[PDB]
């Protein structure tokens, strides 16, 4: 005799296995939202809060693939999140507004 | 987030019948898409007859107001030999310019979507489901098999016999905040001017603001440059300029202060217009065609002009 | 390819009742009985407090809600 | 591997490959929805987004805002439905979580994720799960219920073709997934059927089971008559106005309406059994293997023969072997198996 089996069955051929990094930087929020210095000290207390909590239940596990820090795409996504839109401009001998 | 769920979820066949011939099915769809949808239709196609419109009764800018998208501002600086009569026909600077798309000679009927001139039986107080059922009933109690509305449902303007079981009476404000409604609706265009000269009302017949005029009338209209008749040079109008005041009219209009005021009736339409529900078309055609068909089909004839009336918004959403 | 499964309509047979009430009738057996009319429910009914709200504030509290 | 779209080799094997490079995201990039808000209505969009991330990672779940689909379906190449599939399966693993600034006004954090997509070979949707029920058997004098040991354990029938499948090594992430799926044939007696092992087990009489089916039928297997039903053999049974059978209320069912049906409908089979099966199980007392579907008259027989015969006579229990004689012989010669009963009870 038989009764029903409602859930689907899958075959497994393969796995994939892939490694994401999230990088978050509440600077970049701050300047497009016209935030003030009121308000950054919320989104700042708001974004630790979230997490803070993530990172109090989860150990660390090894992964084995090469550092994040050896790879380009690490390094120009990086050096752009903090270094974008900041310059150095020289006079050509110091000389102040009168 | 629906595409979220949607991206997770494969289809399960489930062992009833098709929603699609479920009476609360249809009900509930049509109401959801055509609830405040109506057609009006002119005992014969007669438009709005001037370009320009007195209409004291509105606050000019100086909350925003709808109207203000067809007041002519008075500007200081002009070109040289710059004329009202070259750019907004016989329209008085300062006042309001009807254009051309509001005044089309061929314009047989109006379909609006919204629930802005419901008699005193619609609140926004009251609940969703109970404001469902209060209409669903009146639609109901006013029809009889086809889509027409009872001559019972229509304000007294529209109709000899009409008792205002469904629609209000459109009164003196409603210009100011629905334009086009009033434009394409009203049977007759009835002024409210405080401006010196209408009805031959001179400034000694007078039998902070008190007893004044707003607009007195200058000499005439001229302009002057220096040797740069082009771009920029000084124009005098041939009325005053209400940017200090702007209050003046909408607080004479409420009766503040005592004033000349002047109006004048002009009659456009005959008070003989027919008024078909689309909701109450939705029901009965989907009985006949099955509810697929009418929704695509009256669906498009929403979008009968290119723009779809229903995605208008609330208080603007009236076509000719 | 196009996947739609059978898994609740197997078995090629179905009974049905005319209101919930008819659930406790005494002379029913152990089995699965399928109301026989589906319920139609729109939000904007359901979600009273958002009707009421204006602007953002409205459109911030049906994001929680979905 | 050095691209997703690797994965899709031909003469790959079974087992777990790695993407060789991270995949690098900045949230401000991906959502666009907060960058055209202001103030506080930006902030509070925010948290939304990040309590619901959270959310997701505790029950082990992918949050698929931060990968493209478009991207994903382009280099894995499957269609629509296999892409809902397999992210319906899919598992995730935060293996750090590192604070990278901290001012008063101003922070910075990272989060290491890691992915493990199942790829599916075959989706199996129309299934039903196998009840073995068996028969009984009185033999010699005992009561014995006999077993088919069937190859499978899931029936599928997606069209009109039914399948008979045999899983192992499976777990479940919503839906079961299985490493090894072979494909069977149902028991016979034949070149193109299965040779399945039958089982025997000696029980107690009387015997009743009843079990109450969800259509409203009875399914029954009792070693005694009540309410016509024949016995050793089961049967579906329904009736037509209430009534007790087997000390038990059988109710009439409702009246359904009939729908396309898939029910399974195996093939037919003969059984040959050994003459003394109700003795074999007896002396075991365990489930005992007693033949295959499709074993020859000889290879049977030569199987308890050599146990049975030395069951020998004893000085110490005649009667009682005496009396096993007859039971045994009753069916094949009624004349001696009298006869011997009576010197039994001398
Ligand atoms: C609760 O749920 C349970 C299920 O869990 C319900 O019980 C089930 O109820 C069903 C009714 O809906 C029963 O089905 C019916 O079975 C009848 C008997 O079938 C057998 O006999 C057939 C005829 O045999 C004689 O005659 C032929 C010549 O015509 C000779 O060759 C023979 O020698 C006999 O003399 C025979 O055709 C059937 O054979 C098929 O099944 C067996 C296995 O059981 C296979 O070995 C065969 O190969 C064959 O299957 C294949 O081929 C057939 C076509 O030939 C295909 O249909 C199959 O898919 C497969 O490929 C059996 O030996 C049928 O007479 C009866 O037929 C009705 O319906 C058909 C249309 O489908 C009409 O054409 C007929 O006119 C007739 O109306 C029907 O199929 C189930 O048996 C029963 N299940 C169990 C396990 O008991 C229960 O009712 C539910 N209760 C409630 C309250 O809801
Ligand atoms: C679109 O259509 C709607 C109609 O659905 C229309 O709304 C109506 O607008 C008119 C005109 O403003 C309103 O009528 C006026 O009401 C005035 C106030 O009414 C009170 O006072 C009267 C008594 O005076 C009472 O009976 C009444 O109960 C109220 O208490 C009223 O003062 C107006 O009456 C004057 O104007 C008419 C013009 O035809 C005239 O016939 C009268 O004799 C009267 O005298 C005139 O006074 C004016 C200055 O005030 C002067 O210029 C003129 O020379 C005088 N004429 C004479 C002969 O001496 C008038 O009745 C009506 O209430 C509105 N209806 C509703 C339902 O609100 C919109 O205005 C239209 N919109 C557009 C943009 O076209
Ligand atoms: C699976 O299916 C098989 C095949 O059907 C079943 O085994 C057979 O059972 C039947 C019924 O009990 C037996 O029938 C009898 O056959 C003999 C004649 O047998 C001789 O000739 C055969 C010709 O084909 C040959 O196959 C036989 O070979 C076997 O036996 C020899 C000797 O032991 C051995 O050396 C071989 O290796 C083979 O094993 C053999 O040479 C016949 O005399 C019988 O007649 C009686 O019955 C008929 C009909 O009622 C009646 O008219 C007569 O008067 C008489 O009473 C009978 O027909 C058959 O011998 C079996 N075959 C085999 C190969 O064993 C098996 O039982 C099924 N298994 C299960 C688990 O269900
Ligand atoms: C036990 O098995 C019986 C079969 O031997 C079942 O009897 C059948 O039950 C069905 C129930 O749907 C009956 O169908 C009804 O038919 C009558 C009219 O009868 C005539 O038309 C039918 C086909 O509709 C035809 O089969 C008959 O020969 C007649 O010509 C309708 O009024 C009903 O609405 C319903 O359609 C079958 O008639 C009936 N068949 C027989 C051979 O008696 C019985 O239900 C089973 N009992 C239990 C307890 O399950
Ligand atoms: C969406 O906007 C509309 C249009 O402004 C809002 O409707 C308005 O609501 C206010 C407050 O409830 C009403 O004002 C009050 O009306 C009552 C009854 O006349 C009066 O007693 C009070 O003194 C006050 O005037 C107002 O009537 C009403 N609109 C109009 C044109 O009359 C609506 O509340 C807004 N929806 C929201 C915030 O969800
Ligand atoms: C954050 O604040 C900045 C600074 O005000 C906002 O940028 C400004 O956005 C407005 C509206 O989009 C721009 O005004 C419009 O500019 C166009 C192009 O010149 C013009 O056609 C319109 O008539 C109107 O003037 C404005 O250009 C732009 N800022 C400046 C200084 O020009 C930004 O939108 C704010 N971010 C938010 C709300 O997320
Ligand atoms: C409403 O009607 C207009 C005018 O017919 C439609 O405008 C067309 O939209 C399609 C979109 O694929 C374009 O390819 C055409 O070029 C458009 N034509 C013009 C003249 O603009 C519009 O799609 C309709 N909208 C709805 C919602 O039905
Ligand atoms: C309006 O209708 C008239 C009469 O049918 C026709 O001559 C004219 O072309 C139409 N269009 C305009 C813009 O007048
Ligand atoms: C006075 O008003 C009447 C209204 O009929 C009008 O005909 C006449 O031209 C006006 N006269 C002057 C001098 O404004």
């Amino acid at each position: 005799y038989y009764e029903p089996h409602p859930e689907p069955i899958v075959v497994k051929e393969r796995v994939l296995g892939l490694s994401q990094i999230l990088m978050i930087n509440s600077e970049n929020i701050a300047n497009n939202a016209n935030l003030t210095q009121e308000v950054k000290k919320l989104l700042t207390e708001m974004v630790n809060e979230e997490m803070q909590s993530l990172s109090d239940v989860m150990i660390d596990f090894e992964i084995p693939l090469g550092d994040p820090r050896d790879q380009e795409q690490y390094i120009h996504r990086k050096c752009y999140q903090e270094f974008a839109n900041c310059y150095l401009v020289k006079y050509k001998e110091p000389k102040p507004w009168p | 987030e629906m595409q979220s769920l949607s991206d997770v979820m494969i289809d399960f066949e489930i062992p009833l019948g098709d929603p699609r011939d479920q009476e609360q099915y249809i009900h509930r769809k049509c109401y959801q898409e055509f609830a405040n949808c109506y057609l009006v239709k002119y005992k014969e196609p007669k438009p709005w007859p001037k370009e320009g419109l007195i209409a004291d009764q509105c606050p000019l800018p100086g909350n925003r107001q709808s109207i203000w998208d067809y007041y002519i501002k008075v500007e200081s600086i002009r070109p040289a030999n710059w004329t009202t009569k070259s750019k907004y026909g016989q329209a008085r600077l300062g006042s309001f310019y009807i254009p051309s798309s509001l005044r089309q000679i061929n314009v047989s009927h109006v379909l609006f979507c919204s629930d802005q001139l419901y008699s005193k039986w619609y609140n926004i107080e009251n609940t969703i489901e109970q404001n469902e059922r209060f209409l669903l009933n009146k639609l109901n109690n006013l029809t009889s098999g086809t889509s027409v509305l009872k001559k019972r449902a229509l304000p007294k303007d529209w109709s000899s016999q009409g008792k205002n079981a469904l629609f209000r009476e459109i009164n003196v404000l409603d210009i100011c905040s629905k334009p086009e409604s009033v434009i394409l609706l009203n049977t007759s265009y009835y002024s409210f001017s405080l401006w010196e000269g209408d009805c031959n009302f001179t400034k000694d017949m007078i039998s902070p603001y008190a007893c004044r005029f707003w607009r007195s009338k200058n000499e005439k209209e001229e302009t002057k440059c220096r040797d740069g008749e082009t771009k920029r040079c000084l124009y005098y109008p041939l009325w005053d300029s209400p940017e200090s005041t702007y209050d003046f009219g909408y607080l004479a209009y409420q009766k503040n202060f005592p004033s000349p005021i002047c109006i004048e009736q002009q009659k456009i339409r005959d008070q003989d217009y027919e008024v078909y529900s689309l909701y109450q078309e939705c029901k009965i055609a989907s009985k006949a065609y099955g509810i697929d068909t009418v929704l695509f089909s009256l669906k498009n004839f929403l979008n009968y002009t290119g723009t779809p009336v229903n995605e208008m918004p609330n208080a603007r959403a009236f076509v000719g | 390819a196009k996947l739609r499964s059978m898994g609740y309509a197997l078995t090629g047979a179905v009974q049905t009742l005319s209101q919930i009430s008819d659930i406790n009738d005494e002379n029913l057996q152990q089995g699965i009985y399928l109301l026989r009319d589906h319920v139609i429910t729109l939000m904007e009914a359901t979600l009273h407090d958002i009707s009421v709200m204006e602007g953002m504030f409205a459109v911030q509290h049906l994001h929680t809600h979905l | 591997l050095s691209q997703i779209s690797d994965i899709n080799d031909e003469n790959l094997q079974q087992g777990i490959y790695l993407l060789r490079d991270h995949v690098i995201t900045l949230m401000e990039a991906t959502l666009h929805d907060i960058s055209v808000m202001e103030g506080m209505f930006a902030v509070q969009h925010l948290h939304t987004h990040l309590n619901h991330l959270k959310t997701m990672l505790l029950e082990r779940r992918i949050d698929w805002t931060y990968m493209s689909s478009t991207w994903l379906q382009q280099q894995l190449q499957k269609s629509d439905d296999e892409m809902k599939v397999i992210k319906r399966i899919a598992r995730s693993l935060v293996y750090y979580v590192k604070q990278t600034h901290s001012s008063p006004t101003a922070t910075a954090w990272e989060i290491g994720l890691y992915y493990e997509l199942v790829i599916p070979k075959h989706i199996y949707l129309n299934n039903w799960n196998v009840v073995n029920i068996g028969h009984l058997v009185k033999s010699a004098g005992q009561l014995t219920h006999v077993t088919i040991a069937h190859p499978y354990e899931i029936i599928n029938k997606e069209c009109v073709e039914t399948i008979y499948l045999h899983l192992e090594d499976c777990t479940r992430q919503d839906y079961v997934i299985c490493d090894v799926v072979k494909i069977v044939q149902p028991c016979g007696n034949s070149s193109d059927t299965s040779d399945c092992p039958v089982w025997a087990e000696a029980v107690k009489e009387p015997f009743v089971q009843v079990n109450p089916l969800k259509n409203g039928s009875y399914l029954v297997l009792a070693s005694s008559t009540d309410c016509q039903i024949p016995p050793y053999v089961p049967s579906i049974v329904t009736v037509n106005e209430t009534t007790s059978c087997f000390g038990l209320d059988f109710k009439r069912p409702l009246v359904a309406e009939e729908r396309l049906s898939f029910e399974p409908r195996l093939p037919n089979l003969q059984l040959r059994l050994p003459h003394l099966v109700g003795i074999i199980a007896k002396i075991k007392g365990i489930k005992i293997e007693v033949t295959s579907s499709g074993e020859s008259i000889k290879e049977q027989i030569e199987r308890a023969k050599a146990e049975l015969l030395r069951l020998d006579i004893h000085e110490g229990d005649t009667p009682a072997w005496i009396q096993q004689l007859a039971a045994a012989t009753k069916d094949v010669w009624p004349a001696a198996a009298s006869a011997l009963q009576g010197i039994g009870n001398f």
